Order: structure tokens, then C-alpha cells, then sequence
């Protein structure tokens, strides 16, 4: 199926309680590989999957050097958006940035992102077209007209469009036997009497990976939203991911309701029934 | 691989 | 500037089983901005040896962060995670549920 490489970095100013903290981190997938922080020990742009220690001394002394040289470029961005937006030296803020590529099953290039958020809302990103901008608010004009100048969606693009792409493949190829995994969810049903009246019904899906799942209810072969409740996809820890899905029904019709499981692992869709 | 790019002040 | 409070849910790794070690979870997400403090509790208590993932984020710039601790589930112990948040009056508890 179709892949992603993404990175995500988080700036915070703390004004009167030292410089702003800068965090990255890099996925494939749903799986993190590299991080670095910058008050942390090391001071260096470190692995978090077993296959990125494939990579030389020559790879972490340069992605060392071009997390460092970004946390100073949001340092002085910090400074020009309190500038732009008028507000005072005392108030924390927060930019944040994530780019990265998506391909297909082929794993060929479907779609590159570049954005950017100032607390906790849109500032600028780049358009799918990959050569303009778009602007959240007026201040952001202001970005946008320097960095057309500067005519960086060209340079953005060219790596989109290549090299992430290819580091991309390489790291599905250096990590095969867990990135290329498909671990298909192992389900069960509960059973609990909330009262005398109804009793809730729980499916549920473990143990999975990638984190995309459907898990949908029918009463009679009918879709049912009503009365059911959806908990968001979360981490198992171990690399894998859980979910479940629950309908409250009144007592002595449990046998109406099915549940049923979609996912990448599973060649047809499991049906589960009390 | 991140983008070998310094990007110019917002 | 926008602010978002967090979602928690908290569970543990594997199906319990008392007298079996596991992992006790805690995931809180889709909060702005990204200062918060979590707790995981034993019989009220705050657990020392807590350990979290790196800070990360949604589509949405909401932020997600992973609280985990190993523990043995037994017949004696009830355990929760306890969340501050900028967009809370006060802590926030949430009682774990071995089939949540």
C-alpha cells in the first residue's frame, strides 16, 4: 500500500525563563525514526528505529547540522511573528512546521506538504502545486512576499519531488521486515449489563500495524451510528496499535448486532458477533 | 533525510 | 491564539492478567499548546519511574504525547492518570479500566 516520510518541529519561547526549546522528530509511517531536542544530553539528531543505525557518521553529522541550523531560523522567526502580530516581549508562543511526501503502492510520488502554524493556528503553507503559497491571514502576506522573493518553493520542491522520495524508499528497503509488515488486528467482543435494561457491547481490535482500521456496527445487516461510541486509534507501545468500538442495545437483542473489521492485514473483513 | 535547505526569515 | 484541551485514555499494553507484568499507558492528545503535565497513580499515589515519547503532533497541530510505566496488575492496586493543562480549573483524573 501507499507510504509517507514526514517530519514535525516544535518551537516554544519562555521569555525571562531562558531561550525557546526546540524539538524534532521524523517518521515513516506510523513509525518514529530519528528525534532531537534541544536541551537533551546529547546535542546530536539521534535514532529511534533499529533500521536508520544503518546510516555512517557522515549521515548523522549532517542531519545534526541542519536540525541545529532550523532551531536558530525559528528562534528568529519567534521574534518577527510577535512583530507582526503587535504583542509584548512577556507571552509564551509557539511555531510549529512539518513537511515531508507521500507515494503510492508503487512507490512512486503522489503529494509533498511545507507548512506552518504560529499558535496553534495556520500561518503559510505551500499548495499542492508546489510553487505558491497560501496565506492564513494578512500578516502572513508578509512571509509569503519574502519567500516568493527568495523563490524557496523551487528548492522545496526539488527535494519533495527526489530526495524524500528516494530516502524514503531506501528506508522501506533498510527496514523491510517492519516497515513492510502488515500485522492484521486480533478481535474480540465483551459483553457488560450497564443495567437490567441494556448491556453494551465492545469490539475490539489489537496488536495491528499500520494504525489505519474501519471498525463499523450493523443491527440487522444495517449500518448503526446511534447509541455507539468510537475511541481514538492509540499506541500499544510496542509498535503496534489498539482500538475499539462500542453500542449500547437493549437486553435480549444482543444477537441483532454484528461488528466489522476492515484493515490492510486482513484479505476480507472480519464479522464479530456476540 | 531532511531537505538540505535554509529557508529565509519569515 | 488558539488553545484545545486534552483527550486522555489510559490502558495497558497487553490484556491484563493479574500477577502478570505489562505496561500501564497513558495518552493524552490533541492539546494546544504543548505544556502539560501527566501523572500515573497507584492507589493515589504518584508512580516515579514514568517515561514518555517525543513530542509530536496531528494534522491539526494538536499535540500527542505517550505516559508509560511497567507495572503488575493485582487484586489490591487501582490505577489512574492525573492531567494539568492550561485549559483545566484543575486536574484532571481518569480511572483505568482493564476492558477501556
Amino acid at each position: 500500500g501507499s507510504h509517507s516520510m514526514r517530519y514535525f518541529f516544535t518551537s516554544v519561547s519562555r521569555p525571562g525563563r531562558g531561550e525557546p526549546r526546540f524539538i524534532a522528530v521524523g517518521y515513516v509511517d506510523d513509525t518514529q525514526f530519528v528525534r532531537f531536542d534541544s536541551d537533551a544530553a546529547s546535542q546530536r539528531m539521534e535514532p529511534r528505529a533499529p533500521w536508520i543505525e544503518q546510516e555512517g557518521p557522515e549521515y548523522w553529522d549532517g542531519e545534526t547540522r541542519k536540525v541545529k541550523a532550523h532551531s536558530q531560523t525559528h528562534r528568529v522567526d519567534l521574534g518577527t511573528l510577535r512583530g507582526y502580530y503587535n504583542q509584548s516581549e512577556a507571552g509564551s508562543h509557539t511555531v510549529q512546521r512539518m513537511y515531508g511526501c507521500d507515494v503510492g503502492s508503487d512507490w512512486r510520488f503522489l503529494r509533498g506538504y511545507h507548512q506552518y502554524a504560529y499558535d496553534g493556528k495556520d500561518y503559510i503553507a505551500l499548495k499542492e502545486d508546489l510553487r505558491s503559497w497560501t496565506a492564513a491571514d494578512m500578516a502572513a502576506q508578509t512571509t509569503k512576499h519574502k519567500w516568493e522573493a527568495a523563490h524557496v518553493a523551487e528548492q522545496l520542491r526539488a527535494y519533495l519531488e527526489g530526495t524524500c522520495v528516494e530516502w524514503l524508499r531506501r528506508y522501506l528497503e533498510n527496514g523491510k521486515e517492519t516497515l513492510q509488515r502488515t500485522d492484521a488486528p486480533k478481535t474480540h467482543m465483551t459483553h457488560h449489563a450497564v443495567s437490567d435494561h441494556e448491556a453494551t457491547l465492545r469490539c475490539w481490535a489489537l496488536s495491528f500495524y499500520p494504525a489505519e482500521i474501519t471498525l463499523t456496527w450493523q443491527r440487522d445487516g444495517e449500518d448503526q451510528t446511534q447509541d455507539t461510541e468510537l475511541v481514538e486509534t492509540r499506541p500499544a507501545g510496542d509498535g503496534t496499535f489498539q482500538k475499539w468500538a462500542a453500542v449500547v442495545v437493549p437486553s435480549g437483542q444482543e444477537q441483532r448486532y454484528t461488528c466489522h473489521v476492515q484493515h490492510e492485514g486482513l484479505p476480507k473483513p472480519l464479522t464479530l458477533r456476540w | 533525510r531532511q531537505a538540505s535547505i535554509e529557508l529565509p526569515s519569515m | 491564539m488558539i488553545q484545545r484541551t486534552p483527550k486522555i485514555q489510559v490502558y495497558s499494553r497487553h490484556p491484563a492478567e493479574n500477577g502478570k507484568s505489562n505496561f500501564l499507558n497513558c495518552y493524552v492528545s490533541g492539546f494546544h499548546p504543548s505544556d502539560i503535565e501527566v501523572d500515573l497513580l497507584k492507589n493515589g499515589e504518584r508512580i516515579e519511574k514514568v517515561e514518555h515519547s517525543d513530542l509530536s503532533f496531528s494534522k491539526d497541530w494538536s499535540f500527542y504525547l505517550l505516559y508509560y510505566t511497567e507495572f503488575t496488575p493485582t487484586e489490591k492496586d487501582e490505577y489512574a492518570c492525573r492531567v494539568n493543562h492550561v485549559t483545566l480549573s484543575q486536574p484532571k483524573i481518569v480511572k483505568w479500566d482493564r476492558d477501556m
